[PDB]
């Protein structure tokens, strides 16, 4: 989707707020600790999302001036709800309730609850991870070093093929291997793997701009044509 | 609210610290999280990873060139022997910063970023600026960070777009003479394995 | 500049919030009225402003947050400062305080004075307007039904040329004349006056959608090459 | 405001209008401005112009053929003749839906609307829902409009990109035997003059 995430390229977000690195800290706010959680808690189970497909789509799907605003764990709410909701894992009256309920009385008490045998089930997903490399019966069209042109094409769904890349021409650097497909697996509807490529973009070719620096970008098969 | 208008208000930030209750407390009363679930999570990124395993990996480099050689030649494999591989650090390679190639690390897309190896991703990585500008003019946006590259120096931008994550392995400073690996590994910043600062002779 | 105002072909804006046009009033708030006045006031007079280039460029310089909030006569309260700080009119520390005084005592009162001689110059713009069109002794470098691809170029300041337009084959539809160079007049630098044409492009080169949909689209020829 | 992140705030709106008062009354106090002008301005943009001067356009084309052909082989001097003419309004081209052809017009980059013959354009065609999704999907947003083309007709969107402006000629629907000019005109309705809406038999 051409949506406010894809900012490769743009003009005017300003200058980068630097800081030293110790002084940059993780959390300011509990509820942005209980959005990890919350976003490591329900993957660990297949609860709203398998992956990370479908978490990213619940944010790319946020109101671009929320998007701005709500700041970095507030895509990360944006999308547990997005995705229990439409998973029907959480009715969204019962939820628009419960958010008023603490919205009204911030210092209502979350109920408590112990279970060994979940924390458990959470560290196999932080340890084991979610790697999506499958395994298919094709073929790669595509070949180190090979010259392609990137698609002209404008999914509006889900897709990791950024704007700034589009109708390009690149080179072929690795061939990865099959990767669970996201333009599809973030609308649940398959991991339909495809190999995946990392390509080579100079910057005479994206921007215009003669001078010595490119792009590697991790493109699937799908967007992209032979020259 | 004039209701022409709606997209130009914002959810207040007391919106989501709200919607964040709601779910934690909705989920834990249907039996899909607990207390300790959450607990073990935040323990994980707040305090379990973070960059010092990713500066034992540089340290290591500088000291072994069997070891350096071989976690470029195949970094995947190298990584997970060391215990460095998890969730959002599955498939890590590493890109070696020389005295002509100059690497830098971003997420143009929203922030994928190595946790296993790095920890959590800086402030300014997962917003607007950085992502924007860094593909697009990359020398200007190392100038904020105090880098200056001559014009001669070749900068690779990496975007994360896939599940495939990306750390730079900095070169070691003049300086550092006879320092052994622990010593060594203090000098690695992270921001030098993203690629937007050297390291500094001590 | 590639900013957040360039959104032609953008994704998650959402549903167009209809309203009848007997129920679409023009003007809630007397700042809104004051912001028109303001606009064309100065630019009457030529202060901050000779013609719409300098004010098109002062909104598309807003932070993208304040872009998307502000509301409409928002972007025109922004333009207006930004160009009359920027040429000298005004002070910036002299606009801030003032504008705090206000801010704090919002029932502050306006300072009044008449002036019709300077209500008559304001006429004259209204009703003779800011024409662009001029004249150059070079000859057009495009002719009606050649077919031209625009190039890829990402100004870093104002242009006209919009981002889903780059690097697409379109066909000459008219040779307007020359009009003064947006990029350049933005930025005070000159009428530089160049052809422009209107081109249309097709669907399917826009967007890779086969159908029935053109886009007609106004272009300086120097956004433009030959095939 | 963790000045990290000063992105995320917007000016509250209380901003703008505090900083429209102070330009006004700087202006005033330093001679650059009028109580006079501004209401004059004020005046001509809220009372003066608006829609009717498009709709008598279009009633005469519809009422008048050799008008109509002129309008169509040259509008700039038709429509300056008329008086319809001034800011925003200096190079104004009229474009004739057909059974086969629908026009529809937008200012992608911002707002663009020709003023003298058309007044103020909608609340919608400022925002960016309109604008981003108009030149992308115009059947989609014409069916929110609740114009619903079949494939067949040919859809043109007018992106207004230079300081060219354009206002759609709509057809006169069925239904309207015997009625005059001026009655014709009263059914010329602002969103048929900017493509979003055919005109309903009366
Ligand atoms: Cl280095
Ligand atoms: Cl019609
Ligand atoms: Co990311
Ligand atoms: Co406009
Ligand atoms: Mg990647
Ligand atoms: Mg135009």
């Amino acid at each position: 989707m051409n949506g406010i995430h894809d900012v490769g390229g743009m003009d005017g977000f300003g200058k980068v707020m630097y800081v030293k690195e110790e002084e940059d800290i993780y959390f300011t706010h509990d509820w942005e600790r209980l959005a990890f959680g919350l976003v490591a808690g329900c993957m660990a189970q297949g609860l709203g999302m398998k992956a990370f497909d479908e978490f990213r789509i619940g944010i790319e799907l946020m109101r671009p001036v929320d998007y701005l605003t709500s700041s970095y764990y507030g895509h990360w709410i944006a999308t547990v709800a997005y995705n229990l909701v439409d998973t029907g894992v959480l009715d969204e009256k019962e939820l628009d309730e419960r958010t008023e309920v603490f919205l009204k009385k911030p210092d209502t008490k979350i109920p408590r609850r112990e279970d060994p045998a979940l924390v458990k089930l959470v560290e196999k997903a932080l340890y084991d991870g979610l790697s999506p490399l499958r395994e298919i019966s094709a073929s790669p069209r595509f070949k180190v070093g090979e010259r392609i042109k990137t698609k002209n094409i404008h999914p509006t769904g889900h897709t990791r093929f950024p704007r700034y890349a589009r109708d390009k021409y690149g080179v072929i650097d690795e061939v990865y291997g099959a990767h669970v497909f996201p333009d599809d697996a973030a609308h649940r509807k398959g991991e339909n793997p495809q190999y995946l490529y990392r390509v080579r973009f100079e910057a005479e070719e994206l921007w215009g701009y003669k001078q010595k620096d490119s792009v590697y970008i991790d493109l699937w098969e799908s967007y992209m044509e032979p020259v | 609210i004039d209701p022409r208008f709606p997209h130009h208000h914002p959810r207040p930030q007391s919106f989501w610290e709200a919607r964040a209750k709601a779910l934690e407390s909705l989920l834990i009363e249907k039996g899909h999280l607990s207390s300790d679930a959450s607990e073990r999570v935040i323990k994980h990124y707040e305090h379990e990873l973070g960059p010092m395993n990713g500066a034992k990996v540089v340290a290591k480099a500088w000291t072994d060139p069997a070891f350096k050689q071989r976690l470029l030649e195949d970094s995947e494999t190298v990584l997970r022997e060391l215990g460095y591989y998890g969730l959002q650090g599955e498939h890590i390679r590493v890109v070696e910063n020389t005295d002509t190639v100059h690497n830098v690390v971003v997420c143009t897309l929203c922030s994928c970023y190595p946790w296993p190896l790095l920890g959590l991703p800086p402030s300014w990585y997962k917003e607007p600026a950085y992502r924007a500008r860094v593909v697009k003019e990359p020398r200007q946006v190392l100038k904020e960070f105090g880098l200056d590259l001559p014009d001669s120096v070749e900068i690779r931008v990496w975007d994360s777009s896939s599940e495939i994550r990306f750390m730079v392995l900095p070169q070691r400073p003049e300086g550092t003479e006879g320092m052994t690996e622990e010593e060594l590994a203090k000098l690695v910043t992270r921001d030098s394995m993203i690629g937007v600062a050297k390291i500094e002779p001590p």
